[PDB]
């Protein structure tokens, strides 16, 4: 008889005052972080070629 | 709460220190009955299955 829940809300339109305020899922949206350390580990690299590459 | 008549006197093993000995009348007299209500629910869950 028993089951858990399985459906992923990716976008959300909540009918915000007519013409729903649709919005995606923020956490579900992927995003990367630029290596600012490696960004600062490249130019100063003695191989300024390797680091700038 | 409410007045029920009572008397202070030891008697017959029902009164060691801390027993309260009321007789059958209030059980007939309903004096202090209880009525308690816990909540309940159900859910629908339009599923993948």
């Amino acid at each position: 008889t028993s089951e858990p829940e399985y459906v992923i809300p990716d976008v959300l339109v909540r009918k915000v005052s007519g013409r729903w305020t649709v919005e995606l899922n923020a956490d579900s949206i992927p995003r990367l972080k630029i290596n600012q350390q490696y960004a600062a580990m490249g130019n100063s690299a003695r191989n300024d070629a390797d680091g700038q590459f | 709460g409410q007045n029920m008549r009572v008397a202070f006197m030891p008697w017959n093993g029902y009164n060691f220190e801390d027993s309260i000995l009321v007789s059958e009348r209030v059980v007939q007299e309903d004096r202090f009955t209880t009525i308690h209500i816990q909540e309940l629910a159900c859910v629908s869950r339009d599923t993948k299955l």
